[PDB]
RNA sequence: CUAGUACCGUGAGGGAAAGCUGAAAAGCACCCCGGGAGGGGGGUGAAAAGAGCCUGAAGCCAGGCGGCGAUAGGAGGGUGCGGCCCGAAAGGGUUGACCCUCCCCGAAGGAAACACGGGCGACCGUGGAGUACGAGGGGAGGUGACCGGGGUUGCACCGUCCGU
RNA sequence: GUGAUCGGGUAGGCGGGCGUGCCGAUGGGGCGGAAGCCGGGCCGUGAGGUCCGGUGGACCCGUCGGUAUUGCGGAUCCUGCC
RNA sequence: CCCGAAAACAGGCGGCCACCGAGGGCCCGGGAAGAAGACCC
């Protein structure tokens, strides 16, 4: 129960995000790493993303929210590090990554919006 | 760091050394198929005059510093763990586990659970 | 089958191929060697026309790799060339054994193509032959084992 | 390519420059071999030369030392000589070389180079042979 | 053991080492330490100290 | 283990090799081809372990894949730089590989242009200047996936095997 | 801490370590797959150790101390196979 | 006088095809040629 957590999130949240960053893996463009995301969320290009929960330690995750809040862009909590890996195709696990330009998976970054907005609520 | 400083010329040292085998390994199926070092002994041998052209003998001058000699990249030493009561009884900054090949998964699944707890590193 | 025996052949698909074999035969693995390096990655009958071409004299088989004393022979390529008999015999019972097994298995035979045609080397079969000054030598037949797949066309 | 005309020229110093361009990369030709001049006197010359065709292998000919008549090839061997022929380095070389007797029309219209290092002015003395000399003591045409 | 065989040296001059060997064929070594069914060179004995 | 056996010598006498299916024979019913030994399909079995039977290494042979391959010279290797090929795990790596640029310190060492004068001259002296640079040690950033390792081979240099 | 006044070596002499089989003790593993074999990764100046994958189908290793038919490229070596 | 386009500047000319098919080999009857191959009609 790190610090740069906020809120809990459900499965189907999560997987579905997960699933979407693979949908995308198929065409569009994906950043993969802390560095890549924060600068994609600086330069605008970015308008999707995940984050993992076992991140450890915290320091280079926990500064992202106070960027992805002012951007005001969807961000999703996926439980596992060698899932978000396996979703990008890397045998590294991940930690953060930024989706842009989802093609075959509009439909569900809109879904997913949708739910995270609730959840804002 | 100074640490840093001695695994890097480490890496440099082990990168340059050569493979030392046998006078002439490359000849007979009995040395390809076993590839070990002897020292070459005779009287008109030119690996035992160490003459230009012809390959090198091991010396005390080739070995690793002392602070990081037998350590693992990763910077750590290992340590052969074959049950849990070999698990505990390890310090998780210095040392790490690697989990001998005898045993089975019936006790892997133990080992590997209580070392993620105690926050043991596992280098298999 | 039996199960005494397998194949060289990797990556075997049974609903597309089909195999023969020749297990201890009384033949020449040198002439065996040469006479499949020709018939390999051809069609079924053309090569049972080659054969019938080489049994009749007919046609020669160029040598390329055991070639000793070995005279040249009429037209382009040739070079060492022979006529063995034997071989071409035996090669052909294993060609029809396939061409059976094939049939029965659902293939259609005009139109498979030999993808795989390997000779191998048996055991010894151990004799003697009597010289001058008191002694024996060795006087041994050498054996065969033949492996042969085809495969349909699409 | 590069166009040298050996006209005054001197065979051993025009060699040496030439290989040392041919080494670092370059294509050369040379024009009127002919009238390259060789130093020394005629006797010791032609002695020389006469020795170097009449050397051959004894047991088969088809072998052999096959040192030229001709005064282009003759220009072409000391190059050669002058070069690691034993070596994919050397054999490169001396393929980008080419010598020629006169001027042919393909060349014609162009301007020569001349090697300062090599010329006739350097001399003090009046013993000098011609390559063409040589080649008709030898019995090569041209 | 291994003392028990009768044997018979080629002698120089036939293209083969100075072996003892038997007499009938298929004519194999025998006796020496460094053949196959040979008595052992230093083996093990009773009258050893182990007290 | 059907061994003082087979076998050798006129004879007195000499003298071998050779262990192991499976828990259970459940030791391959039946079909197609072949003169046949046999091959191919199907079946038993936890597994073909198929009696030519536990495991099943090397030398040797065939085929498939990869690399080289008909102007070329050394005992079949060493040092360095490259080209093609493999690359899951056990090695590193997205908490960021390779490469890129920027700064600070900096051992032993260490320029040039250029300005004045000396020498017939090649060149030297004073200044420029202990400057620019310099093995390595630290730090700040951009780029975003390979690196190390292995197989073979090209180029340049070096190299007359082993025991006595 | 000192070494400008240590750092080549045949015959030879001295010191420390790697590996193989059996015993007395101690601590461990194994049909959720032992030994052995193949190809590879890491440590090690090195002798060599250990892990990954495959094959295999019942036994094996560590530390302490003792013991030994205890390490091979050669003998116009022996046996078997090619 | 004999050999001689593998003379690595690995040639020159004329003509025929290619961008189905010009040419060639096997095969048949023979020798002026011949250890097999090649050569000639």
């Amino acid at each position: 129960k790190p610090s740069y957590v906020k809120f809990e999130v459900p499965q189907e949240l999560a997987e579905k995000a997960l699933e979407a960053v693979e949908i995308a893996r198929d065409t569009g463009r994906i950043r993969k790493g802390t560095n890549e995301t924060t600068k994609a969320v600086e330069r605008g290009q970015a308008k999707l993303v995940i984050i993992a929960e076992d991140v450890d330690p915290e320091e280079i995750v926990a500064h992202l929210p106070p960027l992805c809040e002012e951007k005001e862009i969807p961000y999703v909590y996926v439980p596992s590090k060698k899932e978000l890996g396996a979703a990008a195709g890397l045998e590294v696990p991940a930690a953060s990554v930024a989706i842009i330009e989802p093609g075959k998976a509009r439909e569900l970054v809109e879904d997913i919006a949708m739910k995270v907005k609730e959840l804002m609520k | 760091n100074e640490k840093a400083r001695l695994l890097r010329i480490r890496a440099k040292l082990k990168r340059k050394k050569p493979r030392f085998l046998r006078q002439e390994w490359w000849r007979y199926p009995k040395f390809k198929n076993d590839p070990k070092w002897r020292r070459p002994k005779g009287i008109d041998s030119k690996m035992r005059l160490k003459k230009k052209g012809k390959p090198r003998s091991p010396s005390i001058g080739w070995s690793s510093p002392k602070a990081v000699r037998g350590l693992h990249p990763s910077g750590y030493e290992e340590v052969l763990v074959h049950n849990v009561k070999e698990l505990e009884a390890i310090d998780p900054t210095r040392q790490a586990a690697r989990i001998a090949g005898t045993v089975g998964a019936r006790k892997r699944e133990m080992i590997l659970a209580r070392a993620k707890e105690l926050g043991v590193k596992v280098l298999n | 089958s039996r199960g005494r025996f397998s194949y060289s052949f990797q990556n075997f698909d049974p609903e597309r191929m089909a195999r023969a074999s020749g297990r201890d035969l009384r033949i020449s693995p040198k002439h065996s060697v040469e006479l499949l390096r020709e018939i390999r990655g051809m069609m079924l009958n053309d090569a049972l026309r080659y054969l019938d071409d080489v049994i009749a004299k007919k046609r020669p088989v160029p040598m390329k790799r055991f070639n000793d004393s070995q005279g040249h022979k009429p037209g382009k390529g040739f070079g060492p060339g022979r006529y063995p008999v034997k071989v071409a015999k035996a090669v052909k019972k294993i060609l029809l054994n396939a061409k059976n097994n094939a049939e029965q298995k659902g293939l259609d035979v005009d139109r498979l193509k030999i993808i795989h045609a390997a000779a191998h080397r048996g055991p010894v079969l151990r004799g003697y032959i009597p010289r001058a000054f008191g002694r024996a030598t060795p006087f041994n037949e050498q054996t065969t084992h033949i492996e042969i797949v085809v495969e349909e066309i699409r | 390519m590069r166009i040298i005309n050996a006209e005054g020229l001197i065979l051993g110093r025009l060699a040496s420059k030439v290989a040392k361009m041919l080494l670092e990369g370059e294509e050369v030709v040379i024009v009127n071999a002919e009238k390259a001049i060789i130093t020394g006197n005629r006797e010791d010359i032609f002695a020389k030369y006469k020795q170097r065709t009449e050397l051959r292998t004894r047991t088969n000919p088809r072998r052999g030392p096959f040192y030229p008549k001709r005064s282009d090839e003759i220009v072409r061997r000391t190059v050669r000589g002058m070069l690691p022929w034993k070596t994919d380095r050397g054999r490169k070389a001396f393929k980008r070389l080419k010598v020629y007797v006169g001027v042919p029309k393909e060349f014609e219209g162009k301007e020569f180079e001349t090697i300062s290092e090599a010329h006739m002015s350097r001399l003090a003395t009046p013993k000098y042979v011609t390559v063409g000399e040589v080649a008709k003591f030898l019995g090569g045409k041209f | 053991a291994g003392k028990r065989r009768v044997t018979e040296n080629i002698g120089k001059g036939h293209g083969m080492a100075r072996v003892e060997r038997i007499k009938t064929s298929p004519r194999f070594a025998a006796f020496v330490p460094f053949a196959v069914g040979g008595r052992r060179t230093h083996p093990p004995k009773v009258e050893k100290i182990i007290w």
